[PDB]
DNA sequence: AAAAAGACTT
DNA sequence: AGAAAAATTTTT
DNA sequence: AAAAATTTTTCTAAGTCTTTTT
């Protein structure tokens, strides 16, 4: 059995944490969230200097 | 005409409150009726013919020949009991699974799988095109005037129950859902989905306090199943944000909760002291709360249901945890605990046999009620959301390259979150 | 109070 | 929640 | 072009937790 990274990203991590860091380090969203999980989190996409 | 998260001062409705004003949808997509192949089996060497109903259930098992389930005794036993309930309606010689030879059906299945694999690219497009036509009236609903995707509109087909871990009902038949099994939830003024010709719905209701479009009761254990909206829908999104907003509100209440349970460590009330260690575990280790399970379920535990056998007290204030949790995923961890918690754990286990509960005077209800005293809506699952999110935040903030190198850095911060949560893939 | 139903997340 | 199917990309 | 590996999506089981019933 291996460590599974999907469950935490899908259910557990505030997606605004991921989106903030990805815009502040100029990493494209598409290399972290697939098309489907981007459509899950549209309220988080705009990713502004976010402090959880 | 804004989106709902650019809205100024919107009130997001909570569970059990009024959730919608209007709801329109087309109901559910039923799998195709069973098509018999008329292939016999052989029982004790003699050919045996089956009704379509017997044959369908025989085929379910036969087809699973290369799967680990097929060789498990509990699975085989539960299948055979299910199959015999059907067979026993008429006269037949079937008495022992060992004497049943499913090979003609298995071989039929291998021929059908080969025929499916060896269709042309144009043949597999005219098949994908015909099915997506069929699903199209069901993929969407209209919730308060907005079009939303529906997630699980395809009714579960019948099958042999695939229980995780050591599930006592693995192999049991999950029967075909009929229209008569399904309750439709829709708006009072909406067009009601038409049941298949000759059938009716269980009931049609108009409950504005729920978010589901249809419901049936599953035959394995009587578990209620629901057709609900896709995660892209606004009802899912809004409850999803509200969820993360409570984890953030916990962040600010956390210190006060810890000072509270650390005072409870010294309690002479046994419930209170147990409650304290449980909330210590849920806080520091992000355990699930662990509700009691029935005799017809796999034996798995979370916090409140840990037994003496699940912990081992080691030399230097170290607790070794070893237990199956949700999904029968093993949790293995050596944890250095507060000396006051380690001593309490010695008290909680001293003369007890391995199968006895550690927190015998604590249930999830008592724990979650106590938590409401610190913050509205606070419950044990919230610490898990809090722990996962705060772990990523902290890592970004105290451990700050190529676009690919910065991703490996992400993967590693994600991996730390997944380890804490004990998320595993085989 | 305790157990079951019920609806929602993971 | 993880398993499995299905889709897509990488290797050959 | 095929095969292999890898990621993504679909599927439904398995939890949590509040409300309702006894
Ligand atoms: O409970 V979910 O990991």
């Amino acid at each position: 059995k291996a460590v599974s990274l999907g469950t935490s990203k899908i259910n557990y991590i505030d997606p605004r944490i991921i989106c903030s860091w990805a815009k502040a380090q100029d990493v494209p969203i598409n290399k972290i969230f697939s098309a489907t999980i981007q459509k899950k989190f549209p309220w988080a996409m705009n990713a502004e200097n976010f402090d959880f | 005409d804004l989106n709902w998260w650019e809205q100024e001062n919107l009130r997001i409705a909570m569970k059990g409150e009024r959730r919608w004003e209007t709801l329109a949808h087309n109901g559910v997509l039923f799998p195709p009726e069973y098509e018999p192949h008329g292939i016999p089996i052989f029982y004790d060497g003699r050919e045996f013919k089956m009704t379509p109903e017997e044959e369908e259930v025989a085929t379910m098992f036969a087809v699973m020949k290369e799967h680990d389930y097929y060789r498990m005794e509990v699975f085989r036993r539960n299948f055979f009991e299910s199959w015999r309930e059907i067979l026993d309606k008429r006269q037949h010689p079937i008495r022992r699974l060992e004497l049943c030879d499913f090979e003609p059906i298995y071989q039929w299945h291998l021929v059908q799988r080969e025929k499916k694999l060896s269709r042309t690219k144009e043949e597999k497009k005219a098949i994908k095109e015909k099915q997506d036509a069929e699903a199209e009236p069901y993929r969407y609903c209209v919730w308060d005037g907005r079009r939303e995707q529906v997630a699980n509109f395809r009714v579960e087909p019948p099958g042999l129950f695939r229980g995780r871990g050591k599930h006592p009902l693995m192999g049991k038949l999950k029967v075909r859902v009929q229209p008569e099994d399904i309750t439709i939830n829709i708006g009072e003024t909406a067009e009601v989905p038409v049941p298949p010709a000759g059938h009716k719905w269980a009931a049609v209701q108009h409950d504005h306090t729920v978010t589901w479009l249809a419901m049936w009761r599953d035959s394995v254990a009587g578990n209620m199943k629901y057709v609900m909206l896709a995660p892209s829908s606004s009802v899912k999104g809004q409850s999803d944000m509200v969820k993360f907003e409570k984890a953030r509100k916990l962040k600010d209440k956390v210190d006060d909760i810890r000072a509270s349970y650390m005072e409870d460590f010294k309690s002479n009330d046994l419930h209170v002291a147990q409650r304290a260690v449980a909330m210590y575990f849920i806080d520091r280790l992000a355990l699930r709360v662990g509700n009691e399970k029935g005799e017809d379920e796999a034996d798995t535990v979370g916090c409140c249901s840990l037994r003496v056998e699940h912990i081992q007290l080691m030399p230097d204030n170290i607790v070794r945890f070893d237990f199956l949790g949700k999904d029968s995923i093993r949790y293995q961890n050596d944890v250095a605990v507060l000396p006051e918690v380690y001593a309490l754990l010695q008290r909680f286990t001293r003369r007890k046999s391995p199968g006895m509960d550690i927190f015998d005077q604590l249930n999830p209800t008592q724990l979650n009620d106590h938590l409401k005293s610190f913050m509205d809506g606070l419950s044990a699952k919230v610490f898990r959301t809090y722990n996962a999110s705060i772990t990523l935040d902290r890592w970004f903030k105290e451990k700050p390259w190529s676009t690919a190198d910065k991703l490996a850095y992400f993967n590693k911060a994600n991996t730390e979150v997944a380890i804490l949560c004990n998320h595993q893939k085989s």
